[PDB]
């Protein structure tokens, strides 16, 4: 078992084409005609798009091929749309008596707009209250490309801890989100008159409110 | 309850992953283990129309030693001529999940037609990818009589598979003339079969006389005995084989000429390649002719006679040999 | 197997061709 | 046809023993013919192979783990097993069900289960808290704050199932503490609210807890 190499990441525009790499010994892809394809998109499971180095199972696209020659595969995406972005494995048997995947590749469709997030901010609960703990709800939705920036305001008024931000995480719609969570005390809540979550897209700020 | 159907089967054999031979090495991948405990079942009150030379499975056993031909067994043009360990290994063949193999047990049942005593077996039994000519080797055997299949008999045009009920053996080595080579038999014992055959041809011919002969002219190949031992090609002559007069007052043992040969005529692709200078330790496959394949002159009609010569070369042939009796359904 | 050249060929002793698979027969 | 279905521990301590199983369905698993494999993915990096197990005895596994490594067939076979001794933090993966198979050739993974993840550490479990997240002020927002809760993950249904669309629960946070919060929303009528009432569905595994929550336009 080696380990098998492609790129780290393939690009390209719409309604173009491109290809994936994946090399490995003269035992892996060598070798056989066992190189198979799967692709990802977050978060799901594999997908068997390609089987024996260039055959493709029904209900697969038509612009999904596999060519092989010498140690090295080649999955070609011919007609690129904006949702076959995700990451693609590429993986053989070999002899040992096993299997092997290449490291992925991130493919990313260049030329996407970028696209503002909404927000929506929510106050502590009134039976979270009850439990003398706060925890305001900040909530980052639809912007290309995350990452975004997020501070907090009790009024003035810069703030941390106890802030709680999450990596962005790519959606179906290859837009990104994010959430963050700032914590308090219940009179640490009311002390202020209102509170703000400053999430910053790329160039612009967005602001959204909330008081008791 | 089933139709018809043809469908990619998967293979099974007793391949012992590490021993470096090539059917070994190629059935460790694309073949999968044995099963100790696998089971015929005898279907209800059954009979089946059969027909062995309309049967997918020996184009899929045909296209399997294809793909083991030419990747273990690499040609001098040059690529590179490794020499490795060659010995057949029986592979069985299988159904997928919701298709069925119907077996059928008619010993004297000439594959083709209704059948009766047929059982559904899981796998087909070790059948052993073995390419020859003339005659068919350590293969499997007729259980009863003899059984003389063809596709249509009247047409002098249909190679001819007779398979023995009665196995005699033939010794095939050469030394350490460095392609001299030789093939054993004995013949009391096998001019006695043949002689069962002929008797067992005129069942199949108006009781007219019966008669052998070389073949009319061909490629060596299919002229002579051509068949291969652990990776070197031999070519034997046969003559002394179906030799009349012999079976009378006659003679004991039996000596094949053969000569062992790098350049030759290739059955997966269309062209030729050469191979190597051979090992100049010895090689001995000792081999079972299980069965003989022929064709008939027939040409005159008539003629109060009928002639036959050896044939083969159509290595479907080689499988419908041993893949007569079975034959692949769907189910719901 | 190539037929026509294997009828061509057996021919030559004014026999008719026909392929054994990839080879080529006279008769 | 043909589904597979991961089931198993989702927190494995370390130095313990992980282990989880398939069940075939649509099935079987000894018709082929085909063999049954176990593959896991850490979070964010790439495809791993553990092994293969057929019908019959045989196993297939990957050099990099033999040395901990057992794959089985067991309810009337009609299911197989992965048992991964001496964890560490390493063996933090989502683990993937999967077919292949060999029929006379192909080997490739087709059939592949949702998978279920597997977090290897020794902080102990925690059911999370749910509260309302009230709709103010057509569309408006609401919903349930998951919070404070390990391992992951934890699926939050609404209404039942009955509300489908709308609803985007949102990735988790890994607060400073050892562990998890998080939201989910929807987007749904205003003219509804105050005749439609939304419940919440909150499930964590580990810890076993199905907590069903009322929004609550307070
Ligand atoms: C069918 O199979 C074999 C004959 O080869 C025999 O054991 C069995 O009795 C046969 N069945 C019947 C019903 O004759
Ligand atoms: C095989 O036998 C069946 C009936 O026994 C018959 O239909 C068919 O013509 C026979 N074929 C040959 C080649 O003898
Ligand atoms: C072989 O077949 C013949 C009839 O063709 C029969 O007489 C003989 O006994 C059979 N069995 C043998 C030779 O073992
Ligand atoms: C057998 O083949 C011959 C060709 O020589 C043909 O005339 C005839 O139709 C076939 N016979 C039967 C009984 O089908
Ligand atoms: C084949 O011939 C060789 C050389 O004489 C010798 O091993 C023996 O006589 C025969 N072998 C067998 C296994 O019959
Ligand atoms: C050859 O076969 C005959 C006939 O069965 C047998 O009796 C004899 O022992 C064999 N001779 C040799 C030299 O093997
Ligand atoms: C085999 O010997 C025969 C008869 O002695 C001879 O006529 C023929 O040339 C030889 N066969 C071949 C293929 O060389
Ligand atoms: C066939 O028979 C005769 C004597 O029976 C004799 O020519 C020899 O044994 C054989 N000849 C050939 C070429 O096989
Ligand atoms: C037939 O089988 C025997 C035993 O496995 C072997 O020695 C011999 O080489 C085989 N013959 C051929 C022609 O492959
Ligand atoms: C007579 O010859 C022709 C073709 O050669 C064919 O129609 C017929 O089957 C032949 N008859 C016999 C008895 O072979």
């Amino acid at each position: 078992q080696s380990v098998l190499t492609q790129p780290a990441s393939v690009s390209g525009s719409p309604g173009q084409s491109i290809t994936i790499s994946c090399t490995g010994t003269s035992s892996d892809v060598g070798g056989y005609k066992y190189v198979s394809w799967y692709q990802q998109h977050p978060d799901k499971a594999p997908k068997l798009m390609i089987y024996e180095v260039s055959n493709r199972p029904s209900g697969v696209s038509n612009r999904f091929s596999g060519s092989k020659s010498g140690n090295t595969a080649s999955l070609t995406i011919s007609g690129l749309q904006a949702e076959d972005e995700a990451d693609y494995y590429c993986s053989s048997y070999t002899s040992s008596s096993t299997w092997v995947f290449g490291g992925g590749t991130k493919l990313t469709v260049l030329g996407q707009p970028k696209a503002a997030p909404s927000v929506t901010l929510f106050p502590p609960s009134s039976e979270e209250l009850q439990a003398n703990k706060a925890t305001l709800v900040c909530l980052i939705s639809d912007f290309y490309p995350g990452a975004v920036t997020v501070a907090w305001k009790a009024d003035s008024s810069p703030v941390k801890a106890g802030v709680e931000t999450t990596t962005p995480s790519k959606q179906s719609n290859n837009k990104y989100a994010a959430s963050s969570y700032l914590s308090l005390t219940p009179e640490q809540w009311k002390s202020h008159r209102s509170y703000s979550c400053q999430v910053t897209h790329e160039g612009s700020t967005v602001e959204k409110t909330v008081a008791p | 309850v089933w139709k018809d159907a043809d469908t990619t089967l998967f293979c099974a054999s007793d391949a012992k992953a590490h021993e470096t031979e090539v059917h070994n090495v190629a059935a460790t991948h694309a073949c999968v283990p044995t099963d100790p405990n696998p089971q015929e079942i005898h279907l209800e009150n059954v009979t089946e129309n059969f027909n062995m030379w309309k049967n997918n499975m020996v184009e899929q056993m045909q296209e399997d030693v294809i793909s083991l031909w030419d990747q273990w067994l690499q040609p001098c043009v040059k690529q590179a001529c490794p020499k490795i360990s060659f010995d057949p290994i029986p592979i069985h063949y299988c159904t997928p999940a919701g298709y069925v193999i119907l077996k059928c047990n008619d010993k004297n049942f000439n594959g083709t037609g209704p059948c009766k005593n047929v059982s559904s077996v899981q796998c087909t039994h070790g059948i052993k990818p073995v390419v020859s000519t003339q005659l068919l080797l350590n293969g499997s055997l007729a259980e009863e009589e003899i059984i003389i299949r063809s596709e249509n008999l009247t047409n002098n045009a249909k190679t001819i598979i007779v398979h023995l009920n009665k196995s005699v053996e033939i010794n095939c080595t050469r030394p350490s003339d460095i392609r001299k080579a030789y093939c054993e038999i004995n013949g009391t014992k096998w001019n006695k079969v043949l002689k069962q055959v002929t008797e067992k041809l005129k069942e199949h011919f108006n009781n007219k006389t019966i008669i052998f002969q070389p073949p009319s002219g061909g490629d060596l190949e299919i002229t002579m005995h051509s068949f291969n031992c652990r990776g070197e090609f031999f070519y034997c002559n046969t003559t002394q084989l179906f030799n009349n007069t012999c079976i009378k007052g006659c003679n004991g043992t039996i000596t094949l000429p053969c000569k062992i040969k790098q350049i030759i005529n290739m059955w997966q692709g269309t062209g030729q390649a050469m191979y190597a200078p051979p090992i100049d330790g010895k090689i001995n496959c000792v081999s079972n002719i299980t069965g003989i394949l022929l064709t008939r002159d027939g040409g005159a009609n008539n003629t109060s006679n009928e002639t036959f010569r050896p044939g083969g070369g159509n290595i479907k042939d080689n499988w419908r040999s041993e893949l007569y009796k079975y034959k692949v359904v769907q189910i719901e | 197997x190539n037929l026509h050249f294997c009828q061509l060929r057996c021919k030559s002793l004014g026999l008719l061709g026909r392929c054994a698979x990839t080879y080529c027969a006279c008769v | 046809e043909v589904q597979l279905v991961e089931s198993g521990p989702g927190l494995v301590k370390p130095s313990q023993t992980l282990s989880l199983t398939c069940t075939v369905s649509g099935a079987s698993i000894s018709s082929g013919g085909y063999f049954w494999s176990w593959i896991r993915q850490h979070p964010g990096k790439g495809l791993e192979w553990i092994g293969n197990i057929y019908y019959i005895g045989n196993t297939y596994y990957n050099p990099s783990l033999k040395s901990r490594l057992t794959i089985s067939v067991d309810t009337t076979q009609n299911q197989f097993s992965l048992k991964l001794t001496s964890v560490t933090a390493a063996d933090t993966a989502v683990y993937y069900c999967a077919r292949v198979p060999r029929l006379r050739g192909g080997n490739y993974f087709d059939s592949w289960g949702q998978g279920t993840l597997v977090t290897v550490s020794s902080a102990s479990t925690k059911g999370p808290s749910v509260f309302p997240l009230a709709p103010s002020s057509g569309t408006a927002a609401l919903g349930c704050l998951v919070k404070d809760y390990f391992p992951e993950p934890v699926t939050v249904s609404w209404n039942s199932g009955a509300l489908t669309s709308g609803v985007h629960t949102f990735p988790a946070v890994l607060q400073s503490s050892g562990l998890y919060s998080l939201s989910s929303v929807v987007t749904v009528p205003s003219s509804s609210l105050g005749t439609q009432t939304y419940i919440c569905n909150v499930n964590h595994k580990p810890s076993n807890t199905k907590v069903d929550k009322r929004v609550e336009p307070k």
